[PDB]
């Protein structure tokens, strides 16, 4: 139940501020249209770290 | 010039740096660069080959730097004075080989001539120019029309000491009675601003 | 200072690589001589200081686009206010400097002296023609002017006297036309905004490159003299040390390249300034 | 959990559309970091008396635009197109 | 703070830091902005004042008297104080008159001997023509003028070997 | 300033200009140091006070 996460997993990388600027990271993300697994007890593995949303 | 000094500046300023850049790459001879001493032969008679060489290598890097650094500022300063060079060439051939109509080329008014001078590490000019002075304003007018018929100036302009009317060139002060014979007729005197009647 | 700030042992360890500090400092004083000689060289090139006569009779031509308005913020003259305004007040304080001995000079010329020079050049080509390039300033009818400049060219006189309010209208709509070719468009100016991209990019190359490890431990030199001990730690200094002089050297040489450039057009731009208003 | 050390991230918004995940963006800011120093590869969710998304994270390059008071409010995927 | 360290002129801030963000920074990766982790207030950095020293003297020949240019800084803080765009002199006297001036200083202003003044300078004389549409003014007399003018062409030639 | 001037110049006659002698710097007054507050103290009167 593969379903496209269009812009979806994007976090404050460092604890810095700044403003009105371009900043480019290199962090574990989520990449752009990827596919998330519809769920509904059932086990998962956990890999690097996982971005867990629910309803 | 022989009693006021100082006119020579470019000359010297060149001079100057040149010698500049030789004295501190000469100077940079003399640092230990991390190493025991500044010469090798200290530091070939004091260590033992297998352990002298990290010595030499510090003094040979840091002197290749220095060198290397030098090599390309010499390289700007001859490619800008090529470009002097090739300046003074055309100036050489245009002005002093004929006249010159390109305006403050050769002087600061009319050119006439120049005459070239040696110099330690150059070249200097002489150019002989005309300015006028001694200024004096009259009246004028665009065309004179005379029986219906708007007559215009062949080469000069129209001028007027209060009375009369005359033909100047531009340049200096040469009154001519008008005649047929430097004017020349186009039209006639209606659609003018300025026509004078005479 | 960019080397390294507010320390001891660091300046001794640099005072022992020569005098790789002060032919940097004479390049760059030479490079900012260069540049006021290049202004200089430009716009000072008229002897006095003319101003145009409220008399407004130039036989039906119209310059009010282009002669400066005594009620404007720098007595410019309409379409430098335009030029100004597509090229991105420096009046506030004195604050032009960076942590990392970073300094920005102030040009010899300020902006209202350029300004007074191209307002003197422009009221002498339109009341004196060409003659106060050679001596001093002959007045003289526009209209003659005109039509001289016509004579010029092979082309008899006869035709402006009686073509003049066609010729007027051409330039005056052409005068119109400008003003909507440069609000409008703001490619044209093309040539200026370069100059500022390129050094703006090499200044935040140059501070960049502070936060690199060059081999050593850390790019930090106080964290590297307090947590190792003073004999063991003089080797590790001594590769930043030597890794920013080799950044410092680069910008210097790109600096003289790209300055050399800028003299050549420079040249030019007196040349045809001299040359093209001066005369014909 | 990078090299020992367990960070939570989170976000509570309410959303419009009630078919899926809607169109927009919303950062992410840190509560937790522990070092307890365990290297999992296994997890559960556990309940009393229904439908979670699930993800995996992968190396990659961003490029985050800062507004006016440090709050993202756009990012562009480096190496997609 | 918190283990960074540096060197600053610290004042207060009104920044709008988000609550879990503890400090800011600038453009090129500088610290701008701080909060204190006493009472968690924003707080500015400025960098401490600094900048070149210059002389400028008429001539040793001449006199023996110099003029001090402290190029920048804003001389509230500098151990006849006149302050310019350009740093500010010290021991120049300010005047109100405008000469075809000597050596300069920047942003207009330049200084001469007089007892070593400092001014601002000025373009040349001002005249104004007395244009008209109906007269023009012809010369009557000229004049010969001879100028002279120096061009480089060659420098000497150097050879350095290496080994 | 006329004697750092001929030092620097290495020279003993300056000619009519504008030279550069050295550069200044604000010495810092004092130092600052700030850490937050010391919390969670280790129980050490359970092995002493015991
Ligand atoms: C303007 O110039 C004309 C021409 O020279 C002057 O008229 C002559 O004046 C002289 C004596 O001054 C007489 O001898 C001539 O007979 C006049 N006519 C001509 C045709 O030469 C006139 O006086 C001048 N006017 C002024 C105000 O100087
Ligand atoms: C020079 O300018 C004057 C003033 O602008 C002109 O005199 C005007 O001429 C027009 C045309 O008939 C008259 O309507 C005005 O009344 C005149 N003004 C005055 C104050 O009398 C003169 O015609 C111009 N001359 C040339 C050759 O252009
Ligand atoms: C110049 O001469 C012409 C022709 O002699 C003048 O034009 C006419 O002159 C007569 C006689 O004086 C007048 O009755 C007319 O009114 C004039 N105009 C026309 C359209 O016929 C002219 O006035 C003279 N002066 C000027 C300044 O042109
Ligand atoms: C010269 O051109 C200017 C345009 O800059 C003219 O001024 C404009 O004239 C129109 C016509 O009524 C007005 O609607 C505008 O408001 C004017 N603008 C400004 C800035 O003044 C001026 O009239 C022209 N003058 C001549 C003699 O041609
Ligand atoms: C040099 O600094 C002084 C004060 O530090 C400036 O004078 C003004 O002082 C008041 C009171 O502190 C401030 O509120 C103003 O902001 C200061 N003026 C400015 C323009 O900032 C003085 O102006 C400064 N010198 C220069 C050339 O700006
Ligand atoms: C950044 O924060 C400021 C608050 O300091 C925001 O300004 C507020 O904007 C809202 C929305 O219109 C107004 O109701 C408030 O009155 C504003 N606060 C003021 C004027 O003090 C600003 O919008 C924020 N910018 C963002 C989130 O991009
Ligand atoms: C550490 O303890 C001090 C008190 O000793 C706290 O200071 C209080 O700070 C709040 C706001 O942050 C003020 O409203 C209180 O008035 C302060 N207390 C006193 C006695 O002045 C401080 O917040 C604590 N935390 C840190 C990180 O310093
Ligand atoms: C050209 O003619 C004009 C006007 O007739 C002269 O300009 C004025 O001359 C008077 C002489 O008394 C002076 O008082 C004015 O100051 C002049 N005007 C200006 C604007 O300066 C001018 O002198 C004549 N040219 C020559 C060379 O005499
Ligand atoms: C043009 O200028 C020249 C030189 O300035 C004048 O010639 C001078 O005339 C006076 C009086 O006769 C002599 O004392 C000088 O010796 C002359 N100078 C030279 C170099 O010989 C000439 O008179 C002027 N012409 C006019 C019309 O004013
Ligand atoms: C154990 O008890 C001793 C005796 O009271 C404590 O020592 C004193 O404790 C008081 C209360 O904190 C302090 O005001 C004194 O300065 C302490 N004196 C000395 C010499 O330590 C002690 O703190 C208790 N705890 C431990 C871990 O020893
Ligand atoms: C998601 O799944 C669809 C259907 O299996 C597939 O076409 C697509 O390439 C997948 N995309 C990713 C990023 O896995
Ligand atoms: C993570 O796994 C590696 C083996 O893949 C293991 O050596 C390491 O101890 C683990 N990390 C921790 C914190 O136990
Ligand atoms: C000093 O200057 C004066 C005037 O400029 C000059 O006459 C004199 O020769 C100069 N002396 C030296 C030693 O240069
Ligand atoms: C210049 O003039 C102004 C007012 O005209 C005056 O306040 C100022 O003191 C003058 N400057 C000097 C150096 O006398």
């Amino acid at each position: 139940a593969y379903t496209n996460s269009f812009t979806r997993g994007v976090y404050y990388p460092d604890k810095v501020f700044r403003s009105s600027v371009l900043h480019s990271t290199q962090d574990l993300f989520l990449p752009f249209f990827s596919n998330v697994t519809w769920f509904h007890n059932p086990v998962l593995p956990f890999n690097d770290g996982v971005y867990f949303a629910s309803t | 010039l022989s009693s006021t000094a100082s006119a020579l500046g470019k000359l010297q300023d060149v001079v100057n740096q040149n010698a500049q850049a030789l004295n501190t790459l000469v100077k940079q001879l003399s640092s230990n660069f991390g190493a025991i001493s500044s010469v090798l032969n200290d530091i070939l008679a004091r260590l033992d080959p297998p352990e002298a060489e990290v010595q030499i290598d510090r003094l040979i890097t840091g002197r290749l730097q220095s060198l290397q650094t030098y090599v390309t500022q010499q390289l700007i300063r001859a490619a800008e004075i090529r470009a002097s060079a090739n300046l003074a060439a055309t100036k050489m051939s245009e002005c002093v080989l004929g006249q010159s109509k390109r305006v403050d080329f050769c002087g600061k008014g009319y050119h006439l001539m120049s005459f070239p001078q040696s110099a330690p590490h150059g070249v200097v000019f002489l150019h002989v120019t005309y300015v006028p002075a001694q200024e004096k304003n009259f009246t004028t007018a665009p065309a004179i029309c005379h029986d219906g018929k708007a007559h215009f100036p062949r080469e000069g302009v129209f001028v007027s000491n209060g009375t009369h009317w005359f033909v100047t060139q531009r340049n200096f002060y040469e009154p001519q009675i008008i005649t047929t014979h430097n004017t020349f007729v186009s039209g006639n005197c209606d659609v003018v601003i300025g026509i004078v009647n005479n | 200072m960019y080397i390294c700030g507010d320390s001891t042992e660091c300046s001794n360890l640099l005072l022992q690589y020569g005098s790789f500090c002060t032919q940097l400092n004479r390049a760059l004083t030479g490079i900012a001589v260069e540049q006021d000689k290049n202004t200089q060289e430009v716009f000072a090139q008229v002897k006095q200081i003319y101003k145009t006569p409220p008399i407004k009779d130039f036989g039906g031509f119209n310059f009010s686009q282009i002669l400066p308005d005594p009620s404007k913020p720098s007595k410019r003259s309409f379409i430098e206010d335009l030029l100004f305004n597509k090229v991105t007040a420096a009046r506030d304080l004195i604050c032009a400097q960076k942590f990392n001995g970073l300094t920005v000079l102030p040009p010899l010329l300020t902006d209202e002296m350029i300004a007074q020079y191209t307002s003197a050049l422009l009221a002498g080509t339109i009341t004196s023609g060409w003659t106060f390039g050679a001596g001093a300033a002959l007045q003289i009818p526009f209209a003659m002017q005109m039509a001289y400049r016509f004579n010029g060219i092979g082309v008899t006189q006869n035709v402006l006297y009686e073509n003049q309010k066609l010729i007027a209208n051409q330039f005056n709509s052409a005068i119109g036309k400008i003003q909507d070719s440069l609000s409008s468009t703001a490619s044209a100016l093309g040539k200026l905004q370069d100059v500022v991209n390129q050094n703006a990019q090499a200044l935040n190359t140059l501070v960049k490159q502070l936060s690199s490890n060059f081999g050593a431990i850390s790019s930090v030199l106080n964290d590297i003299l307090a947590r190792l001990d003073p004999p063991e730690a003089e080797v590790q200094i001594d590769r930043l040390i030597t890794g920013r002089l080799q950044s410092l050297q680069t910008y210097v040489t790109q600096q003289l390249i790209r300055a050399a450039e800028i003299r050549a057009s420079a040249n030019l731009a007196a040349t045809k300034m001299s040359e093209c208003v001066l005369g014909q | 959990n990078i090299d020992g050390y367990f960070k939570i991230y989170s976000k509570h918004t309410p959303i419009n559309l009630v078919r899926d995940l809607p169109q927009g963006f919303s950062a992410l800011e840190p509560l937790v970091d522990l070092p307890i120093g365990i290297n999992i590869t296994r997890f559960q969710t556990l309940l009393a008396l229904a439908a979670y998304y699930v993800g995996y994270l992968q190396p990659r390059t961003f490029l985050l635009k800062y507004n006016e008071n440090g709050t993202i409010t756009d990012a562009v995927d480096c190496a997609l197109d | 703070f918190n283990g960074l360290t540096g060197t600053g002129v610290l004042t207060e801030s009104n920044k709008k830091f988000l609550p879990f963000q503890q400090f800011g920074r600038d453009i090129d990766d500088t610290t701008d902005a701080v909060r204190d982790p006493q009472t968690l207030e924003i707080l500015d950095i400025t960098p401490c004042s600094f900048g070149g020293v210059s002389v400028i003297t008429p001539g040793t020949n001449t006199s023996n008297q110099v003029a001090v240019l402290y190029q920048g800084v804003n001389c509230t803080e500098v151990p006849n104080v006149f302050q310019t765009r350009a740093g500010c002199l010290i021991g120049a006297e300010h005047v109100n008159n405008s000469y075809e001036c000597d050596i300069p200083i920047g942003a207009g202003i330049c200084a001469s001997y007089q007892s070593i003044i400092a001014y601002t300078m000025s373009l040349g004389a001002e005249n104004s023509v007395a244009y008209s549409n109906n007269s023009i003014a012809i010369p009557i007399n000229f004049t010969i003028s001879v100028t002279t003018e120096i061009l480089p062409v060659s420098m000497t030639k150097t050879s350095v070997d290496c080994t | 300033p006329l004697s750092e001037t001929k030092c620097t110049l290495k020279s003993f006659t300056v000619e009519k200009g504008i030279y550069q002698t050295s550069n200044f710097r604000v010495q810092p007054t004092e130092s600052i140091v700030r850490f937050p507050n010391i919390t969670n103290l280790c129980p050490f009167g359970e092995v002493f006070n015991a």
